[PDB]
């Protein structure tokens, strides 16, 4: 098995994405468990994704009720409920919306700029292994008692 | 169910939203600020308004719940400093009529402009026009001719504002429930609930008081011997038991005394050596200036400065294409960008004030961790006194030794100190009770324990005593003088200009004796010292989520201010000057007007 995870984060979060680390994004975002299976992934990428009217594509959820289970993705973003009472839609207080924007520029300093992650988790199962490594070698003679 | 928990939900999101519309009010001052283009001041204007009316919402959203049930006081103190509301309860009237005085203040201080005795074509405008002739000049007739010719002109026009500025300004800090609005001044000095570090508003104000009754006979010695100096200088406007007359200081208003150095300089052919000329001489430029400022910064073992600061900051003039403002300023344009905006020339002194520019730099990148509510100074005298310490630090003979602007052979002896040290202390000493007794004047007329028929009387009547200054040109109720200074009618606050100078004088005293230097305070330096940057950083960090005593306890190990080490930073100063002042006297009668002359 190959898993590729992959995201952008800011650069001081890149820390937070290791087994055991908990915060904004392993609570809320992408949990990774804490015996996990693989390795992790980093750049900067700062030229690239960013653009001096800034870049408002990438998002990440900011609310909600608890954990993660680790390697469970959420898309649903309906209207968090804070206070104690109804909210029916209708918000603007004790009502708040669980999905912020980014604001990558490319004039920000490195604990802001946007670093590309993927993530690796791989083993084994009791199929064939459909991925192995390198193999190696020199040359070939003949007429000679070789192993 | 609780209350701590939405207040942590809506600082969570208030954090996040704040910053990005900050970073956006920033940006557009700072390019402003480079390049002076009319679509710069609208899209400036437009993200002050964008950044103006978010704090509005978010503080008339916070009032619905009080601070009185939170206690994780991290998020009290966020929503105490944000749940005042101000002009918003004021009325719609009030508010508008408010703005129309203050606007009308600055415009006629700012754009003010007084003319000469008869010419409409050479008239004088206070920056630089009404200043050099009252900055560096001789003749008495004249300064007296500025002196009076500013004041009679602008004080009397703002009186009648500054009446509705305080009656307006009592009632709406009345309606803030703080009584005399200078205790609303005082209530950024207020910490209350960490124990064995409380405060009070009314335990301030003596103790501004009990800070100066120390710095008092030091001030005379220099205060005869600045007198008896001008008794060679303008010989026949002395009184050698009496106060000052207020136009004669080489300045304006009574404020910096470094204009009278050249009269008052004790050794003649034993100069002050300025090394701009070395700098010069040696092929410098003006990148390794700010390459030796932070070569200053190594030495000390504190975190060296972002790839992205060295990119895009402006540490030259841009020749002549292009206009723009070189006032020298730290900008933190928050998100982790930091640059510094200056018109550096090879001088000795913009080395110095790129040490004092960059030492707030360093302080914006310690407390770069805390909420956004809570970056700043733990008070607001602690910044440009952190500021104020490398250039005391960078100013000394054996730091220009060891970096190369300072022959290795080079003596130093006590005249030099002498020179050194009185200017110095035409900088240091002479701001401070000026200074105490201009707070000390607005205080008391917020109080409204002195009505509006002895204004002008009351200022003289401590401007004898306190400071040792006598007008020459008698005052009546048409005028208004504490307005004729600029921190007045901008409405900016001037105690902590004060304060400033006492804090300086305690962190020179316990960073620079942990590096174990020898003989007198003037001549330390915090230089290959890593426990001096350690005990600092350990404050710089920290912000303003704890009182300001504890931040002070954490360097100093005392929760006041003490005069003592300024004291001990001006002694040979001192007792030289007692063997000066051994023939003279020192003090000053009140009596004197030169008018009863
Ligand atoms: C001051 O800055 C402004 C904008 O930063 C410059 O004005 C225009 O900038 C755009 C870039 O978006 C250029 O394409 C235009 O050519 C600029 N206008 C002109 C007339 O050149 C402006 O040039 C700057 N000031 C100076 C003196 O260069
Ligand atoms: C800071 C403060 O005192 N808050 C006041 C509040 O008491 C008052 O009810 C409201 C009226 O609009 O104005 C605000
Ligand atoms: C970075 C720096 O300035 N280090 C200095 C070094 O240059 C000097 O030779 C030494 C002795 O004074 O002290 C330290
Ligand atoms: C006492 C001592 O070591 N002083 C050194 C000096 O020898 C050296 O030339 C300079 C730059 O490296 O730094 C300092
Ligand atoms: C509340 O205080 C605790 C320690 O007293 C601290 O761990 C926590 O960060 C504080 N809450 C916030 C929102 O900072
Ligand atoms: C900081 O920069 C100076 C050069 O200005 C360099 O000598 C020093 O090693 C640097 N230290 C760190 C931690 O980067
Ligand atoms: C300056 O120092 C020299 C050297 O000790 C001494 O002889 C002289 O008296 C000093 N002068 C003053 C004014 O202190």
């Amino acid at each position: 098995n190959v898993y590729a995870d992959s995201f952008v984060i800011r650069g001081d979060e890149v820390r937070q994405i290791a087994p055991g680390q908990t915060g904004n994004i392993a609570d809320y975002n992408y949990k990774l468990p804490d015996d996990f299976t693989g390795c992790v992934i980093a750049w900067n990428s700062n030229k690239l994704d960013s653009k001096v009217s800034g870049n408002y594509n990438y998002l990440y959820r900011l609310f909600r009720k608890s954990n993660l289970k680790p390697f469970e993705r959420d898309i649903s973003t309906e209207i968090y409920q804070a206070g104690n009472k109804p909210c029916n839609g209708v918000a603007g207080f004790n009502c708040y919306f669980p999905l912020r924007s980014y604001s990558f520029r490319p004039t920000y300093g490195v604990g802001h700029q946007p670093y590309r992650v993927v993530v690796l988790s791989f083993e084994l199962l009791h199929a064939p292994a459909t991925v192995c490594g390198p193999k190696k070698s020199t040359n070939l003679v003949k007429n000679k008692c070789v192993n | 169910s609780t209350i701590e928990e939405q207040a942590k939900t809506f600082l969570d999101k208030f954090n996040h939203e704040a910053e990005d519309l900050f970073y956006q009010s920033s940006l557009a001052s700072w390019n402003y600020n480079t390049n002076i283009t009319e679509e710069n001041v609208q899209n400036m204007n437009n993200a002050g308004d964008k950044w103006s009316a978010f704090l509005k919402e978010q503080s008339t959203l916070a009032q619905m719940y009080p601070l009185q049930e939170i206690q994780n006081l991290t998020v009290k103190l966020q929503l105490q400093a944000l749940q005042q509301n101000g002009s918003s309860v004021l009325s719609e009237d009030k508010s508008k009529r408010l703005n129309t005085i203050l606007n009308t203040m600055s415009t006629i201080y700012s754009t003010g402009k007084v003319c000469n005795p008869d010419n409409p074509q050479e008239c004088l405008l206070l920056e630089p026009g009404l200043n050099e002739i009252m900055a560096n000049s001789l003749d008495y007739n004249e300064r007296l001719w500025a002196w009076e010719s500013w004041r009679s002109e602008v004080g009397k026009q703002l009186r009648p504002l500054y009446e509705e500025y305080v009656v307006l300004k009592n009632e709406m800090a009345r309606a803030n429930h703080y009584e005399d609005y200078g205790d609303y001044w005082r209530g950024d000095y207020e910490v209350n609930g960490v124990d064995g570090y409380d405060y009070s508003r009314g335990q301030l104000i003596e103790d501004v008081e009990h800070t100066f009754e120390e710095i008092k006979p030091l001030y005379e010695h220099l205060h005869a011997y600045v007198r008896a100096k001008l008794m060679n200088a303008y010989p026949s406007y002395i009184s050698p038991i009496g106060c000052l007359p207020a136009h004669l200081l080489g300045d304006m208003w009574g404020r910096f005394w470094t204009n009278l150095y050249s009269l008052t300089v004790p050794f003649g052919q034993k100069p002050n050596i300025d090394v701009t000329d070395a700098m010069v001489d040696q092929a410098w430029d003006a990148q390794r200036i700010f390459k030796e400022a932070e070569k200053f910064f190594v030495s000390v073992g504190l975190p060296n400065m972002t790839q992205g600061f060295w990119e895009n900051s402006m540490l030259t003039d841009p020749g002549n294409v292009q206009k723009a403002v070189c006032h020298p300023t730290a900008w933190d344009l928050g998100k982790g960008d930091f640059r510094i905006l200056m018109c550096t020339k090879v001088t000795m002194d913009d080395f110095l004030t790129a040490h004092h520019e960059m030492g707030h730099i360093q302080y914006d990148m310690a407390y770069a961790a805390q909420p956004f509510l809570l970056r700043n100074g733990a008070n607001e005298g602690f910044h440009e006194a952190v500021g104020e310490i490398m250039s005391l630090s960078a100013a000394t003979p054996k730091h220009l030794k060891s970096i190369g602007l300072l022959s290795p052979d080079f003596q130093e002896d006590n005249e030099t100190e002498i020179n050194f040290l009185l200017k110095q202390a035409l900088t240091i000493v002479g701001t401070l009770p000026f200074t105490y007794m201009l707070e000390k004047w607005r205080w008391m007329v917020f109080k409204g324990e002195i009505p509006k028929d002895q204004w002008m009387k009351k200022w003289w009547e401590m401007k004898r005593e306190i400071v040792g200054v006598v007008e020459p040109v008698p005052h009546d109720e048409t005028y208004c003088d504490p307005a004729s200074l600029f921190h007045v009618s901008n409405d900016y606050s001037f105690i902590r200009y004060y304060t400033r100078t006492l804090y300086q004088f305690q962190f020179q005293e316990a960073l620079c004796q942990a590096a174990k230097h020898e003989g007198p305070l003037h001549k330390c330096d915090i230089s290959n010292s890593t426990e001096a940057g350690q005990k600092l950083f350990n404050m710089l960090r920290l912000g303003k989520s704890e009182p300001w005593t504890l931040a002070l306890e954490n360097v100093v190990g005392a929760k006041n201010m003490n005069v003592r080490p300024l004291l001990n930073y001006f002694e040979p100063l001192f007792t030289w000057l007692k063997d000066q002042n051994k023939n003279s006297f020192v003090g000053w009668s009140t009596d004197w007007s030169p008018y009863a002359d």
